[PDB]
């Protein structure tokens, strides 16, 4: 079968962006040895390790929704992948509330109408778990106490 | 007044005036810096949940649980009154 690939992004300290881009650029193997990530199994923490120097890394949410386009003749463009997610290195908090761009800022709280994210239903199977544990249950519509 | 040129002239400038904002704003390069609060529903209540199950050996021990969330409360009711016309 043939499983769709997983594409996120990957944002470093600046120092260490340059030094990963230039052993990027120039290609060799030995930026393998020089660049890797370990992935924690909370699923939103990691390290990432340049050139054997460890980063505090955090798998955030992005706000808006990107697509990775590849093309051969720079006139039509497939669509290859979904990208939402980023490594940051140096919940609410793993929801990054930026875009990538720069006129996109602050998008989550500005430029983003607010109908709703998500959570709110999980607690509620929990619910009905637990009420699935009762024989009678009171209930009473309340007010200030 | 009419809406025969009317109506359709003004249709007209707002998607113009529309589709220029959407460029401006979008192919901006400038840096940026980094609502109304529904009640606990209509009703403005929560939902509340006595119960009764018995523990190992004997015993009886009854759990009353409160539900604040006004979206659990929803999707909790939903399920009742659904389940109720389901017999």
């Amino acid at each position: 079968p043939h499983e769709l690939e997983s594409q996120f992004i990957l944002r470093l300290p600046p120092e260490y962006a340059s030094t990963v881009r230039r052993a990027v650029q120039s290609g060799h193997v030995n930026l393998k040895d020089r660049l890797t990530i370990e992935l924690h199994p909370d699923g939103r923490h990691g390290i990432v390790r340049v050139d054997r120097v460890p980063l505090a890394s955090k798998l955030v949410d992005l706000p808006c929704v990107m697509e990775s386009l590849k093309t051969i003749d720079k006139k039509t463009f497939y669509k290859t992948a979904d990208i939402c997610q980023m490594l940051v290195s140096t919940e609410k908090k793993f929801i990054w509330n930026h875009g990538i761009t720069l006129p996109l800022k602050n998008v989550r709280k500005r430029r983003f109408r607010k109908t709703a994210k998500k959570d709110v239903e999980k607690e509620v199977k929990r619910l009905l778990s637990t009420d699935a544990e009762a024989v009678s249950t009171r209930w009473e519509i309340i007010a200030e106490d | 007044r009419f809406s025969v040129a009317e109506h359709q002239e003004r249709y007209k400038e707002e998607c113009q005036r529309i589709f220029d904002l959407q460029n401006k704003v979008l192919s901006s390069t400038e840096v940026l810096s980094t609502v109304t609060s529904l009640n606990s529903s209509a009703t403005g209540r929560c939902l509340k949940i006595y119960r009764t199950f018995r523990d190992e050996e004997g015993k009886e021990y009854v759990r009353c649980e409160t539900v604040r969330k006004p979206a659990v409360i929803d999707a909790y009711v939903r399920i009742r009154t659904t389940k109720d016309e389901e017999f």
